[PDB]
RNA sequence: CCCGCUACGGCGUGAGCGUCAAGGUCUGUUGAGUGCAAUCGUAGGACGUCAUUAGUGGCGAACCCGAUACCGAUUACUGCUGCUGUUCCAGC
RNA sequence: GUGGAACAGUGGUAAUUCCUACGAUUAAGAAACCUGUUUACAGAAGGAUCCCCACCUAUGGGCGGGUUAUCAGAUAUUAUCAGGUGGGAAAUU
């Protein structure tokens, strides 16, 4: 039984209406997921920290796993689980965790900047790091600044789907993907598909070779797959529940 | 009850009681 | 010491990509929805020739080297789209994360490799491929009785 | 146990409730197994849950194979059920019946059916959900050996 | 009172034993389908009909189980016949300071209501 | 890319499948070179590439035609004529066993001279031409004759002119050669017994002879050396008065009772050897014991070898009124076991007259079947010589295919008491089994009767009433083996054992294989599982302490495990010991005994006990432990004969109330034996340590034994495991092994009856060798 | 060969038995059992040897991989052990 | 004659160092692979206590009919899992 933590939604504002298109698509690549057989998906959504956020209770999630996925679910055989990644870069308009955490389930973070790295590190009670493998790396990665956050809990999260885009990116994500490896001493390693179409999944044979041909033993890729991805969903559901 | 019979297969078959047995 | 080679099984799975017409939502019709057919030049030729290419331009030239030592395949068919490739134990790594990067055919686009099974024999991996296409078979037959 | 289907469509039952189930056997399962309108069987229904009495159970298994007018030519069908961990009283309410039977120089014919209710339930951890599936044991048994009830689908004994 | 029992009569030919499995109340569910399988494969070696699956008391219920899990998964016809099995238990009956399991032992039958489940190929 | 139809698919799916099918059996036709490859692994013959014989008359055809596509010395004048004698010798041998006359002690010893053999068997045809008196004239062709001792021993049989300095030392089965050329075979006792068959049979036998339902063969053990003794009463022609007193004697009060007196059922259970001197009466657990009565008076009785030397001489050393019979080379039995042993055991044998012991066995026969059947079933009756029939061949019955329980309450009511008694006093006699080998021919004589049958007249040969030799032959039922054993004369046994496995679900047994199926049906065995007897102690204790430390020395450093330097055994780690519990190898009962003592000192010294810092003053543990190392180290110098240090506690449990000076070791331990069976990941070996669940972390076991699991769905066992004292142990598991009748593990353990009642839960942690890793499990008591 | 119908040899069931034949099969396969020939990868701890600039790093080799099992003999290499022979160096 | 160093010949003996954890499936045998969890039973086979109605007797109680609660060794879990993997020559016609 797998975990596939990283499918984007399409939206990025909330201004901006999801089209008929987009939901149909992920319908697709969702039954794209469940066709090479996985068990668990978290589905996830992008919010910028400069953005403002609504001071609302059930509106907080334009996601609606109940109404349209609640179908799905019966019919199918699996579940959804609803997270944000918060794509920050400067400590203004912000500092707002107490109400964020308890409508979503996993809380992400997407840092770019130097600063960013810290104030993650420093005052953010999240699950998964994420960064950027589609653009260029922010300044350097270091043992001190992982070190102190894998031991805390959080896990740094690679992203196999946003391989797949281009041909020039590869190369980028390759130097990102091997500078997590090293910096991360192959324990705190949680992979996902960011996938928006259905031409972009794969299944376990191929993204445990990648990981493996990328830096990350076997047996540390495998027991992470399992372990640390059912172990940071139950995080995120005790932090719901309790 | 071990496959690896150290008195058994040497010292107290017929085959290799000719061989030193295993208590010496 | 022998010729300790590997095999690996691959399926060619085409994904509907097709916005504009609805879905079903089941397993065996999803099953039927990419399990559909493989299209018209696909050959074992055809295949070798596009994955050396995708070897070349993803691996390089010694990668390329080190896996097309003994890089055949040994059985396939278009009617079930369904692949053998004979490799060494060492850079099945290699050969794995090679089908994972295939892309598409000079042909035919829009279309995804499984890489399914992977032993050092080709009778066990024959034997697991009649048992898994007899769980086809029976998802199938479930959802046409019913 | 969170939810009871049947024939994958979603029911409301409860399984520690015998009474609703084998009220919910009676009422669904048996007509859609069995139709009593086209032909001319008499079929008398029985539910045996495990704390019935195994002696009152059988003498009114005794008088319902004879219940019927045997002027008008209909041949009298007993269809016993039962689900789950009755099922084997159900068993012992059977075959002590055959016991008080066939030392009179007579036979029972019997049909067996076995389906199953799929019951979803919360497993060792909460985001893993458990199917568990229910066996339904139906018999149904009669003095005479050709029914003109649908009963392909079961067991002849 | 100490009472002690046995197994019941299994009269089986030399193709009986290799298509017949019988179900325990500790036995597995999914080792009772790993073992129905392998006699499904062996069956075309065996070349027999059908597969047994016989069970007495508690184990019937989850032995009914096993006839719901591979008549609508997998499509199989499966029989299911009602038996009736006599089992011998040794009982002591009071006619010294003697151990308990050497007293006098007197054997009484007792009747189980069991299933049989036939599993064709 | 198109979509296509449900038909066309699966349509194309199976004449994919079908077309895979059929590229597998070309491939695995083409793969085979010859038919040599055709045949099974069990009946592979390597002979079979030189000459055609081995190959099924089937085959040999096409064996023929691929071997023909592929395709008296120098001896001089000494020598010659010492190999001239032994032909002159086994020409002479030959002449004198088979025309009348039987063999001459001195031809036995065979160690004088051979030409005095040779002068021998030339005088006794001169003195057979000559004269009609002063021969012992035998009864027969073949060179059987009578080795019964009446009140001695049994010496060393004659046998064979050619195979006698072969017999110096130690004896023979009667199926020696037989089982030299199909099984490993040990020297151990006087004879030579079987090991394990030369095949590899454990998963063979586990499955065939085991406790699985799925049994579909035979296997027969030779079981030629367990030696039987025959008592009868001289005194008195009237009821056995002291036949009850002498079974009291050498046994408990546990099989002397009126049960068996009346029932007349074979009990196996465990012998104690007395010694009464002068008003004082020492017992020894001895062994174990095979009783068995014929109505009131005639007892056999029988066990292991050397046990049986050390009864034997407990006996004749009170001999007084009562005549003895030792019966080592002319009565034996061979063991049958699994499902369809009955049958071939019936296919071996046939009928010479009408009588309802032939009934009751042909209906025993015929259910498949052995625990539905009661206690006692012990048959008996005369039958004909195996090496009529020379033929694989059932006999059944119509019998309407019909099997009921009320046919086996037949067998425990009506049971004919008198014949098979009658044969019992044939085979308890030496004049009847003398009198049963007058009529048995040569196997060139019962081939010129089969030639008769063939010209005259079917694969038989009739039975006549005057020319044939009727033996008696008798199949009982033993309990707790779970295992069926017959019995017959000594000379007797090779007509019948060569009939036996030519039935094709039939296979043999080696003492290796009768360990596992004793260790598969939850029972023990005497030179492993039983240790708290003298002689099981002694020789497994000195043995494999002996071969495990030459198995140990003779390895090189850095290879092998290393027991001198093993890191985090123990929570607080005591001074002057890096070590494991006691000795390394072979379980020394020594140092669980003495510790076991010293905790009862600290307790009896006060409520609690402290953990650490002639004899020193003991108040904790690690003062016990030295003297434990200094007495290993003392007895390392001198050997100890004197006292055992573990008896059984369930024969003292029942009566004596398990009751327990500057005493450390005196009174010695009492166990009851426990079968203990695997519920965490793991897998027991030889000498496990046993030890108990502390007053802490109960519900954490507990909680293991519920469930404890990592959240990936799976269970999980990479945690901080509690680690116990020292002092907790409580038992040795002395057989480990994978259990494969119950998917887990199984340990064989003896463990303390204060220590188990103890604890009010029967959970147990097990720890192998060498590992420093803690297996819970759930244990049974075992009532053997 | 026993049961029922029919009666010139016949027909239907026993998941019955005996004989004969068939390149239809033999994972009926072994505390490893493949047969276009599996016998794995990684992490941590314990032990041994060798070299260090601060205390760690490297190594656990070589021969060879069966094809039903067993035993004896020969041949390829490492380490230990006893004996023999040779060379070099002294205690008086 | 002795002790140390080196070499050579023969005889005997051993070889994954050992342990621990992990390596996708209701499509229930995909870490490369094999075997195992089948002599079917909770002294629940006329099971035990208990509810209502009618009958007979009275100091206790029993029978008949109907719905039908509780109980079956750690008040629990029916749907998991374990173990092992090339050797002294398997080699040599």
């Amino acid at each position: 039984m797998l975990v596939d933590l990283n499918v984007p939604w399409p939206q990025n504002s909330y201004a901006d209406k999801v089209t008929s298109q987009a939901v149909n698509n992920l319908i697709k690549t969702l039954s794209t997921l469940h066709m090479l057989g996985y068990t668990h998906i978290a589905i996830n959504f992008t919010v910028n920290h400069s953005e403002k956020f609504p001071n609302d209770v059930k509106l907080l999630n334009p996601i609606d796993i109940k109404r349209r996925f609640g179908e799905l679910m019966d019919r199918t055989g699996l579940k959804l689980y609803s997270r944000i990644t918060l794509i920050i870069d400067d400590p203004s308009k912000g500092q707002s965790l107490s109400k964020i955490s308890q409508a979503f389930d996993i809380v992400a973070a997407l840092p770019i900047s130097e600063k960013g790295l810290t104030l993650s590190t420093t005052n953010l009670d999240i699950d998964l790091l994420t960064f950027q493998y589609g653009s260029r790396l922010p300044t350097f990665l270091k043992h001190k600044s992982i070190c102190s956050c894998v031991n805390r809990g959080v896990k740094l999260e690679i992203v196999y789907g946003y391989a797949l885009r281009d041909v020039q990116a590869r190369r980028q994500f390759v130097s990102n993907v091997r500078s997590v490896i090293r910096s991360s001493r192959s324990r705190g390693i949680v992979i996902g598909s960011g996938a928006m179409s259905p031409l972009e999944c794969r299944n376990i044979l191929g993204v445990t070779s990648l990981i493996k041909n990328l830096g990350l033993p076997s047996d540390r890729c495998s027991k992470a797959m399992g372990d640390l991805a059912s172990l940071v969903l139950l995080n995120g559901r005790l932090r719901n529940k309790s | 009850m071990d496959r690896t019979q150290t008195f058994i297969k040497d010292c107290l078959f017929t085959k290799c009681l000719e061989d030193p047995e295993k208590p010496f | 010491v022998r010729l300790k080679s590997r095999y690996i099984l691959f399926e060619i799975i085409f994904p509907p990509t097709d916005t504009n017409v609805e879905e079903s939502v089941s397993k065996a019709d999803i099953l039927l929805s990419h399990h559909r057919a493989s299209p018209a030049d696909v050959s074992i030729k055809s295949i070798l020739q596009e994955i050396r290419r995708s070897l070349s331009l993803n691996l390089g030239d010694y990668g390329s080297a080190k896996c097309n030592s003994l890089l055949q395949l040994k059985y396939f068919s278009n009617k079930t789209s369904t692949g053998i490739i004979r490799c060494h134990r060492e850079d099945c790594d290699l050969v794995i994360m090679a089908l994972m990067l295939m892309s598409k055919i000079g042909d035919v686009d829009g279309l995804i490799v499984n890489p399914v099974k992977v032993s050092g024999t080709i009778k066990k991996i024959e034997q697991f491929a009649m048992r898994r296409n007899s769980k086809i078979l029976n998802i199938i037959k479930c959802s046409q009785s019913s | 146990i969170n939810g009871v289907y049947y024939n994958e469509i979603s029911r409301d039952l409860d399984i520690s409730s015998s009474t609703q189930c084998l009220r919910f056997l009676k009422e669904t399962v048996i007509p859609s197994l069995a139709n009593n309108g086209n032909n001319s069987t008499s079929i008398q229904y029985h539910g045996i849950s495990k704390n019935d009495n195994i002696k009152k159970s059988v003498n009114k298994l005794d008088k319902q194979i004879n219940m019927a007018d045997r002027s008008l030519g209909l041949q009298q069908v007993v269809c016993i059920f039962s689900y789950g961990p009755h099922i084997q009283k159900m068993l012992s309410i059977l075959e002590i019946f055959k016991k008080g039977y066939i030392k009179n120089n007579k036979k029972i014919y019997q049909w067996n059916k076995l389906t199953s209710f799929d019951i979803k339930r919360e497993g060792r951890n909460e985001l893993q959900e458990e199917r568990l599936k229910v066996p339904i044991l139906v018999t149904l048994v009669s003095d005479s050996e050709i029914i003109d009830l649908n009963l392909h689908s079961f067991t002849k004994q | 009172k100490r009472v002690t029992k046995h197994p019941s009569l299994k009269t089986l030919t030399h193709k009986q034993i290799h298509t017949t499995i019988f179900v325990k109340s500790t036995t597995p569910y999914v080792s009772a389908l790993k073992r129905i399988n392998k006699f499904l494969d062996s069956v075309h070696k065996q070349g027999s009909s059908y597969v047994a699956v016989l069970g007495m008391g508690k184990a019937v219920e989850k032995t009914l189980a096993l006839g719901c899990h591979f008549q609508d998964q997998k499509n199989k016809k499966i029989e299911v016949y009602t038996k009736t099995i006599e089992v011998l238990d040794e009982v002591i009956t009071e006619g010294s300071d003697v151990e308990d399991d050497d007293k006098e032992t007197q054997l009484k039958k007792r009747a189980v209501s069991g299933v049989e489940l036939r599993i064709y190929v | 890319g198109s979509k296509l139809n449900v038909d066309q698919f699966i349509s194309s799916r199976q004449f994919e499948v079908k077309q895979l099918q059929l590229a597998m059996h070309n491939s695995k036709a083409a793969s085979s070179t010859r038919i040599f490859q055709a045949l099974p692994r069990k009946l592979r013959r390597r002979t079979a590439s030189h000459n055609v014989r081995r190959i099924p008359k089937r085959m040999r055809n096409r064996a023929l035609r691929e071997m023909r596509k592929s395709d008296a010395h120098g001896l001089n004048a000494k020598q010659l004529y010492k190999a001239r004698m032994s032909i002159k010798l086994l020409r002479l041998a030959s002449k004198s066993t088979s025309m009348k006359l039987s063999m001459p002690p001195e031809v036995t010893s065979s160690n004088c001279h051979v030409r005095q053999k040779i002068k021998t068997l030339k005088r006794m045809i001169k003195e057979s031409s000559t004269a009609n008196p002063n021969i012992k004239l035998l009864n027969n062709r073949m060179g059987s004759y009578d080795c019964t001792g009446v009140n001695e021993l049994a010496p060393i049989p004659k046998g064979r002119v050619k195979y006698t300095k072969r017999q110096k030392h130690f004896a023979w089965l009667p199926t020696h050669i037989w089982n030299a050329k199909r099984s490993h075979m040990m020297k151990r006792w006087g004879y030579q017994m079987v090991w394990a068959p030369t095949q590899k049979c454990f998963k063979l036998t586990h499955r065939l002879g085991g406790d699985t339902c799925s049994s579909d063969g035979a296997l027969c053990m030779d079981s030629s050396y367990i030696g039987t003794i025959i008592v009868k009463d001289k005194s008195n022609d009237s009821e056995g008065d002291f036949l009850k007193s002498i079974i009291g004697k050498l046994t408990a009060e546990r099989a002397n009772l009126r049960k068996y007196r009346e029932g007349q059922v074979l009990f196996q259970g465990l012998i104690y050897s007395f010694n009464e001197e002068n008003g004082e009466d020492s017992t020894k657990p001895l062994g174990p014991c095979d009783v068995f009565w014929v109505q009131k008076d005639t007892a056999i009785i029988r066990l292991h070898p050397s046990i049986y030397t050390q009864v034997f001489n407990i006996l004749l050393q009170h001999k007084e009124k009562l005549t003895v019979q030792d019966c080592r080379y002319s009565l034996a039995s061979v063991t049958l076991k699994g499902a369809k042993a009955l049958e071939s055991l019936a296919s071996c044998l046939r009928s010479t007259e009408y009588s309802k012991s032939f009934e009751q066995f042909k209906m025993v026969s015929m259910i498949t079947d052995h625990n539905a059947l009661p206690q006692r079933c012990t048959f008996a009756f005369e039958a004909i010589d195996p090496r009529h029939l020379a033929a694989p061949k059932k006999l059944n019955d119509s019998q309407r295919k019909t099997v009921n329980s009320d046919d086996i309450l037949s067998l425990h009511e009506n049971y004919p008491q008198d014949e098979i008694n009658a044969v019992f006093n044939e085979l308890c006699d030496p004049e009847s089994r003398t009198q049963s080998y007058n009529n048995q021919n040569t196997l060139k004589e019962i081939s010129a009767r089969r030639y008769k049958l063939l010209t005259a007249t079917k694969t038989t040969v009739p039975f006549k009433e005057s020319d044939d030799p009727s033996i008696p032959l008798v199949i009982i039922r033993r309990l707790k083996t779970r295992d069926w054993i017959v019995v017959l004369p000594w000379f007797w046994l090779l007509p019948l054992w060569h009939l036996l496995n030519r039935i094709p679900r039939m296979y043999h047994i080696g003492l290796r294989q009768f360990q596992q199926i004793q260790y598969e049906n939850k029972q023990l065995y005497f030179p492993d599982d039983y240790p708290f007897t003298q002689l099981g102690y002694i020789e497994n204790s000195f043995y494999k302490k002996e071969a495990s430390k030459t198995k140990w020395d003779r390895k090189p450093m850095g290879k092998r495990i290393n027991f001198e330097k093993i890191k985090d055994i123990h929570n607080t780690k005591l001074p002057a010991y890096s070590g494991e519990i006691g000795d390394f190898f072979s379980s020394d009962w020594r140092f669980l005994q003495i510790l076991r003592n010293g905790i009862d000192y600290l307790q009896r010294n006060d409520k609690t006990l402290e953990l650490m810092d002639g004899v020193r003053d003991i108040n904790c543990v690690n003062d016990v432990l030295e003297f434990c190392k200094d007495y290993e180290a003392k007895t390392k110098a001198m050997s100890l004969s004197i006292e055992e240090n573990i008896p059984v506690a369930l024969c003292k449990n029942r009566k004596c109330q398990f009751r327990t000076s500057f005493s450390l070791t005196f009174f010695p331990r009492c166990i009851i034996a426990v079968s203990c069976t695997l519920l965490e990941r793991g897998h027991p070996k030889d000498n496990a340590r046993i030890y108990q669940v502390p007053e802490k972390d109960l519900e954490h076991w507990l909680q293991l034994a519920k469930g404890v699991y990592r959240p990936n769905g799976r269970k999980d066992h990479d945690l901080k495991i509690p680690l116990p004292e020292v002092h907790d142990l409580i038992g040795f598991i002395t057989s480990g092994t994978y259990h494969l009748n119950c998917g887990n593990g199984m340990g064989i353990g003896f463990i303390d009856h204060h220590a188990a009642i103890r604890q009010p839960t029967r959970y147990v942690l097990i720890r192998n060798v060498g590992t420093n890793t803690y297996r819970l499990g759930e244990w049974s008591k075992i009532s053997v």
